[PDB]
């Protein structure tokens, strides 16, 4: 129905496929399985990417 | 100057490399201990990826700093 997560710390993408998240933000959960341990997949302002060691907590 | 090298697995490693040191050298050091090849090593600092041809002084990396090591990027 709806599964999102809140960003607890700032993260800046280093690659074009990477996502950038600030504190007090809203990350949409796409797939907790990215093939890399500690990395989840979410969608942000038109761009999709992963974050290091879970920078988002499923609020919904 | 000591430095922390974190990993997605939660493994933090200590390394000794002054500011003048080059990023390429740093990767070589990590490879000496952890065995991981520099070709797969990804160093993240301040939200930017460290350039092999640059030095710790370029990114203003001081002692007791934390460097995120990304290994095998299956995601994106």
């Amino acid at each position: 129905a709806k599964e999102y997560c809140r960003t607890l710390f700032p993260y800046t993408g280093t690659n074009e496929d990477e996502l950038t998240f600030r504190e007090g933000e809203i990350i949409h959960l796409i797939s907790k399985e990215t093939g890399e341990a500690g990395w989840w997949k979410g969608e942000l302002n038109g761009k999709e990417g992963v974050f290091p060691d879970n920078f988002a907590v499923q609020i919904s | 100057m000591q430095i922390f090298v974190k990993t997605l697995t939660g493994k933090t490693i200590t390394l000794e490399v002054e500011p003048s040191d080059t990023i390429e050298n740093v990767k070589a050091k990590i490879q000496d201990k952890e065995g991981i090849p520099p070709d797969q090593q990804r160093l993240i600092f301040a939200g930017k990826q460290l350039e092999d041809g640059r030095t710790l002084s370029d990114y203003n990396i001081q002692k007791e700093s934390t460097l995120h090591l990304v290994l095998r990027l299956r995601g994106g």
